[PDB]
């Protein structure tokens, strides 16, 4: 239809009708489902003319067309988004957010989300130019269901990208300004709004314990636990990610998670047909079992030890490695009674059966778990029994075969274990 | 204690 030269000539004219004609042509050219000529429009020096058109309040059509074109230019490579940013598009879009026309302000939300989604640098740029205030003003209405069809989803996504990325992490004041709205949205009844809100809280929980403490003090943990049980995987995945990132912090934050009732959902999460759900749940549990002894006892009371043993037995090697870590932390900081309950639930057989793995990490982890269980047995004066069990499970053969392992740590472990219990 | 589908980074 239109060539880059024709679009340049139309946009370089002074006739607003022709300028809008060429801007619409550029939108369609860059909206092509295949090979959009983004680099050719960039090389033609058109981004600045687009950022200028964004300010033509007199012609809202060309405002919309230029916003669309710039958004689809910033939707590609990081260098094309850099081009859009250098043209001064961030302040123009932030000002357009307040446009009386809802579609133009929605396109502006979209553009700012694409820009801030490139990385932490452009995110902090969008934040510095003052985007959070108007974006959240668009949601000030007490009832979120009064907002137009689709506006809330776009604004939630853009706010998620404004909480995304690390090195540097989002400015603290920005997170504290956005978190209450994220709570309100976490209590919304739209599946996609919930999904993006959980992803945003996940980004915010992935970091130091201070950020986790911010998120927890806002009081999202109960609603996150509620969403853990949602029927929508797009909602459970981010919710489980956030819950797992929270328990990686202090034992008080882990206890907040436990008190919210999260451990009651893990019997299903650890048996979810999706393997990623199983792996994330097992990793979260491994972080939980690495806590205080009372937290291990709460894991026991919720009946999760059977499920952790079951995932150590029947899951894939990824979830099985997470489960090995979980059981090793269970035995490392647990009580002799809890370790005895673990052995009663049948951990010896899976721990043995996983000693024939190529990953040296899981080998060392399981060896340490065995040493801890043996220390517990020694406290209980029943190490001969446990050695007989490992024998019956063919363990002794496994630990002896590990004597010929290249890694000095696995060899030395197996050697100490054999010399101390199997000699 | 150790640490470790996502929404799109850019759209349309």
């Amino acid at each position: 239809n239109w060539s880059v030269e024709d679009i340049v000539k139309g946009i370089n004219s002074n006739n607003l009708e022709s300028q809008l004609q060429a801007t619409q042509a550029a939108r369609k050219l860059l909206s092509r489902e295949k090979q959009p000529p983004i680099d050719n429009i960039i090389r033609a020096g058109l981004i600045p003319k687009f950022v200028s058109f964004l300010g033509k309040t007199d012609c809202s059509p060309i405002q919309f067309e230029s916003a669309w074109a710039l958004t689809n230019i910033a939707s590609g490579t990081s260098e094309q988004t850099k081009a859009v940013v250098d043209g001064g598009a961030i302040p123009a879009f932030i000002s357009l957010l307040a446009s009386p026309h809802a579609h133009i302000s929605e396109q502006a939300v979209w553009a700012l989300g694409n820009i801030a989604g490139d990385g932490s640098a452009f995110r902090d740029l969008v934040i510095k130019h003052g985007a959070i205030d108007p974006l959240l003003a668009l949601l000030a209405v007490p009832d979120l269901s009064t907002l137009a069809c689709g506006y809330l989803r776009n604004l939630t996504w853009t706010l998620s990208n404004l909480c995304r990325n690390k090195n540097p992490a989002p400015p603290l004041d920005a997170v504290e300004q956005i978190l209450p709205t994220l709570v309100r949205l976490l209590h919304h009844n739209d599946p996609e709004v919930l999904a993006d809100s959980c992803w945003a809280i996940s980004y915010l929980t992935d970091g130091p314990n201070e950020r986790i403490e911010m998120v927890v003090k806002k009081g999202v943990v109960p609603q996150l636990v509620k969403l853990l049980g949602a029927t929508e995987l797009p909602i459970v995945t981010p919710a489980l990610r956030a819950i797992g990132n929270i328990v990686t912090g202090t034992d008080e934050q882990t206890q907040k998670v436990i008190d919210a009732g999260a451990l009651a959902v893990f019997p299903s999460l650890l048996t979810n047909p999706k393997t990623n759900i199983q792996k994330e749940a097992t990793w979260t549990m491994s972080n939980i079992t690495a806590g205080r002894q009372d937290q291990i006892q709460q894991v026991v009371n919720h009946g999760l030890v059977p499920f952790l043993v079951g995932v150590l037995s029947k899951a894939d090697f990824k979830t099985q490695k997470e489960a090995a870590w979980a059981i090793t932390n269970y035995t490392s900081g647990g009580t002799v009674e809890q370790i005895v309950y673990l052995v009663h639930c049948g951990i010896i057989e899976p721990l043995m059966n996983l000693l024939s793995a190529k990953d040296t990490k899981i080998i060392q982890v399981i060896l340490d778990a065995i040493s801890n269980i043996f220390q517990a047995a020694e406290k209980l004066g029943e190490t001969e029994k446990l050695s007989i069990m490992i024998e019956e499970c063919g363990g002794l053969d496994k630990i002896e075969a590990l004597q010929r392992h290249e890694n000095e740590s696995v060899y030395k472990a197996s050697l100490n274990l054999i010399e101390k219990y199997f000699s | 204690k150790r640490s470790a589908q996502a929404t799109p980074p850019k759209k349309k």
